[PDB]
């Protein structure tokens, strides 16, 4: 069963990848489950999808930054 | 005292048998100083 | 938490998540854990249809590590458990029927027991080898001092061949390693019969003993002529031109 | 409850008719016929057919199921498969069959061929040919045995497709070789007697090669398995050729030549030109492969027997490199340069030296 | 599993598989995987079991032929000949064990088909051995019986020959060594 | 009731699935959970299937020299090219059929949108092969005719039959260039 569980997940997790890979959204392997997950807990999509967008932001910012 | 699997003397008397060998070198020798 | 990998096995008869677990596969083609079960219970089937006729023959739970052991024990001709030189053995007596690595104890001490049969030819050979030191009041002559020195030393060669390989090789692999040897030491036990415990052969024939004094040089020399080119006819051979020596000194 | 131990495999799986074909099947018809009383066929595992059908192919003697009846592959229809239907199982126990009965039969004339003199010889184009079907067999083991390794990898399966696409030169080159060992060796039949039998299979031999000369251009795997096969058999003709011109005879004298050994003429003979270097039939089994060359043929024969008895890369060699260098077309290529060339050669300078 | 095997192959016989060369390799009726498949493996097996019983068997009888049979010291001599052909044949057994030894998933089909060459081999020198041996052909009229068999086709059969046929060379030079 | 539908279209007719020799590939109906229709599809299909299995039929009876039929290296060669031309078609039905075992639900007509391309390029092929065979030619009329064809329209079959008279203009040089 929870060999199932973790197939089913590995399962979910290669069409998110795909789905990730099509929309080119850049988003990485990081954000597998913990992006996902974390506002399956009932977090705002759109508030989160800003603080990504922000976090996004900030990272190139920073990124920039170093460079 | 005999060594390991030395087939120096073991294909001197093997080959050619123990005793041809022998008689050839040690008998012949030993009837000739028995006749000395 | 994602970090898990799946099964390849995908089947046309499991039409939803097949696992694969195979069907408890032919333990021709898997064994050495469950062959171990399998062989077991074929003997135990034996002997429920014979009567529970094994006592000791019930398999002797010998680790292939147990089993190296004991044939590096024997490596030193000695006396191991499934070797040792019980009272009607004189030389290697097998221990309560050893198993194999997947196996009931039949085919596996059957092996094991030719492997004893080397290893008490050993035994009663390294004894044999001590004639020379052993009959230190010899009314025999040089003869029997110089052959029985020669078969000391020749055996401590063949001893550091013995010790000079690992004590975990294969049963088979040890005993083609001395089949020669194996040779060897059955045509010169059959001159030799050098059972102690139990006495008579000590490898080879039935060898009840070994020729006496120069008589037994007379013997060994006319044998060492026919019999030549051998693992002990060689062995022989060599032995004698090396008592030739001792026949040097002799005249 | 296998076809290991004594009954059917009844086992379940992912339910419905998706998976339950054999069971789909048995309820369209009891339920179409409530009076349909299934044939209670024993329900097989399909990979457990795989694993059944990987030894068949390594050699297996038979099969619960498939057990090979009169010598070809045959089955046992009391057996059914829940993902499968009862047509579409035979359709596919059939075309296993196919080669599994060619291959049956193959398998026994090869043991047969195995069984498992002093100036004469055995019939050497039998032993070349048991040789020969050996190393045939063993590419078919090892594809079998490649099969088993992906069989005991019990995580990966092939569709039997995939098998017999592996098969694909396999089995082209079973039923082309099939064909062509029913050629040589019926030809020649029991009545042919070692001459005659070899003289047969011969041009068999020959002929199935410019016949699989042109049985597919991409057949150079069955193609250079027949062309390893026939130069195996010229090696008895091939030694034959070489013992007869070094020696001008030898220890062998298998009279599977299909040449004449009239060995009554004695080696102090003018006769022993003719009656020992004559053409024997069953002018004689001539093919004109070698009967045109038989003519410098009986002369470097005679020519070598002949140095022998004034005395009083061997022929084979040279022809295994001519060959190597040869391999749609037929044998008429490399066994026209060879015989020009090499035969040229050969004969030319017997017939000068022995002279 | 394979452990009681390669005991047969050994000289030990297995349970089932009893290797007592006058009853063969006579494989019991207990099959484990008793499909014709595992049956025909355990015959297939048991051929070059009972073949090389009988081998060891005829080795340790040439270990021979001085005596009232075909009289010569060339059956030690074709003993060691013998051994030295089936010292393949031990290197490929020890080999296949340890092979056994590496696979948890033992490859016994795939063994079986590796073998099958020294098993194949094993009838035809088999046959030719009887042919020298049990016409009682004494010194090297036995011989004769491989010598003029160089038309012998069967490769492996062909190359155990060789082997023997190195021996008979050698042992024909020491005995011209002798007479001259 | 996918695996075997596909297997019926391999080649080997199923139970639900009646290959009449005559009838082509028809379809005992009797069986439940579809629509008539959907069978429909399953019998456009079915004519493919059919047409491979009389492909087949011919191919093993053109891939044997003594008959009065078509004959030469030409026959063998159109067998030949049809079989290659087969091999995209055989490794696009194991393609389907792995990918029909890895989904929990694959819809029989995801298989005909799989399907769709091979039997595009099918019928023409059929057409073609059909007339040859009501023609009989040989030698190179049969290269003609080809050569007739292989101004074609679909771009599948255009060229897959490009690639077959290349092959049978290949055997053509060859034969010319031993005349040469």
């Amino acid at each position: 069963a929870a060999a199932a569980n973790l197939n089913a997940v590995r399962e979910t997790m290669d069409v998110l990848l795909e789905i990730s890979r099509i929309l080119n959204t850049g988003l990485d392997m990081e954000t597998l489950s913990i992006c996902v997950r974390l506002c399956e807990q009932g977090i705002n999509p759109e508030a989160l999808s800003s603080v990504i967008k922000e976090l996004r932001k900030a990272t190139e910012a920073l990124k920039a930054a170093e460079n | 005292v005999q060594p390991d699997t030395d087939e120096t003397a073991v294909q001197l008397s093997e080959l050619l048998p123990l005793p041809v060998l022998m008689k050839h070198s040690v008998t012949a020798p030993l009837a000739a100083h028995v006749s000395l | 938490v994602l970090t898990y990998e799946a099964s390849r096995r995908r089947c046309w008869e499991q039409i939803g998540c097949p696992p694969g677990h195979r069907e408890e596969p032919y333990l021709t083609e898997a064994g050495r854990d469950a062959f171990d079960r399998f062989c077991r219970l074929r003997q135990g089937e034996l002997q429920v249809l014979g009567g529970a006729l094994l006592q000791a023959p019930q398999p002797v739970l010998v680790k292939e590590s147990e089993l190296v052991k004991d044939t590096l024990n024997v490596l030193l001709g000695v006396v191991s458990a499934t070797f040792s030189l019980c009272q009607p053995a004189q030389a290697f007596t097998v221990k309560r029927g050893v198993h194999v690595s997947g196996a009931s104890p039949e085919s596996v001490s059957s092996l094991l027991s030719e492997v004893a049969e080397c290893g008490t030819h050993y035994a009663r050979l390294s004894d044999f080898s001590l004639q020379p030191v052993l009959d230190s009041s010899c009314s025999k002559g040089l003869v029997f001092q110089a052959f029985t020195s020669g078969l000391r030393r020749y055996l401590q060669y063949y001893r550091a061949c013995v010790l000079s390989t690992p004590p975990t090789l294969s049963l088979l692999t040890i005993g083609f390693l001395f089949k020669k040897l194996g040779r060897q030491l059955r045509y010169l036990a059959e001159l030799c019969g050098v059972g102690t415990a139990l006495p008579g052969t000590g490898g080879g024939e039935p060898r009840a003993a070994f020729p006496t004094g120069v008589r037994l040089l007379s013997y060994l020399y006319q044998e060492a002529l026919d019999n030549c080119s051998n693992e002990h006819y060689p062995v022989l051979l060599s032995l004698l031109k090396t008592s030739c020596e001792p026949y040097t000194r002799f005249i | 409850r296998q076809y290991w131990t004594t009954r059917s495999s009844k086992f379940p799986h992912s339910l419905h008719l998706h998976s339950n074909l054999a069971a789909v099947w048995d309820q369209h018809l009891y339920s179409s016929d409530p009076l349909y009383v299934p044939d209670d066929r024993v329900s097989v595992t399909e990979t457990q057919v795989i694993r059944e059908t990987l030894w068949l192919l390594s050699g297996v003697k038979k099969l619960f199921i498939f057990q090979l009846i009169d010598g070809k592959v045959a089955v046992r229809n009391n057996i059914m498969v829940t993902h499968l239907t009862h047509s579409c199982l035979r359709s596919v126990l059939e075309q296993i069959a196919a080669y599994g009965q060619v291959v049956f039969r193959l398998q026994e004339f090869i043991d047969e061929v195995m069984g498992h003199k002093s100036t004469d010889a055995p019939f050497r184009t039998y032993q070349a040919f048991m040789w020969a079907l050996y190393k045939y067999f063993i590419s078919f083991k090892e594809e079998l045995s490649e099969i088993e390794k992906c069989i005991i990898n019990n995580d990966t399966t092939v569709t039997l497709a995939i098998v017999v696409d592996k098969l694909s030169p396999r089995l082209a080159q079973l039923k082309v070789l099939h064909k062509v060992f029913s050629t040589g060796v019926a030809e020649v039949p029991p009545d042919t007697r070692n001459v005659v039998r070899a003289s047969h299979l011969l041009n068999t031999l020959y002929k199935a090669i410019l016949e699989y000369d042109n049985v597919g251009e991409a057949s150079e795997q069955t193609v250079s398995l027949l062309f390893s096969l026939w130069v195996e058999t010229v090696r008895p003709y091939l030694q034959i050729v070489d013992e007869w011109i070094v020696h001008g005879h030898l220890c062998d004298g298998a009279r599977e030549f299909i040449i004449q050994r009239n060995k009554n003429v004695p080696v102090n003979h003018r006769d022993f030109w003719y009656a020992t270097y004559t053409l024997y039939s069953v002018q004689h089994t001539m093919v004109s492969f070698l009967k045109p060359v038989l003519k410098q043929i009986i002369m470097a024969g005679k020519s070598m027997q002949l140095l022998k008895n004034l005395q009083c890369k061997s022929l084979y060699t040279l022809f295994l490199e001519s060959v190597q260098s040869r391999l749609c077309q037929t044998f008429e290529l490399t066994l026209r340069s060879c015989l020009y060339p090499h035969i040229d050669k050969q004969y030319l300078d017997c017939c000068g030296n022995l002279m | 599993m394979i452990h009681e095997l390669l005991l047969a192959l050994s000289g030990y016989p297995g349970s089932i598989f009893t290797w007592n060369k006058r009853g063969g390799l006579q494989v019991s009726q207990d099959f484990p995987f008793l499909h014709p498949s595992e049956t025909s493996v355990l015959n297939r097996l048991c051929r070059l079991g009972t073949d090389y019983i009988r081998f060891t068997e005829f080795i340790e009888q040439y270990t021979q032929q001085g005596q009232g049979g075909l009289h010569g010291i060339y059956l030690r001599a074709f003993c060691t000949g013998l051994d030295s052909v089936l010292q393949p044949y031990r290197q490929a057994l020890l080999d296949l064990e340890q092979e056994f030894l590496a696979d948890p998933h033992l490859s016994i089909s795939h063994i079986n088909y590796s073998l099958d060459q020294f098993q194949l081999l094993f009838p035809s020198v088999m046959v030719v051995v009887e042919q020298i041996k049990s016409q009682k052909i004494h010194g090297c009229q036995i011989l004769e019986t491989v010598y003029k068999h160089s038309c012998g086709g069967l490769p492996p059969v062909r190359s155990a020959l060789e082997k023997i046929l190195a021996v008979c060379h050698g042992v024909m030079y020491k005995q011209l060594s002798a007479w001259m």
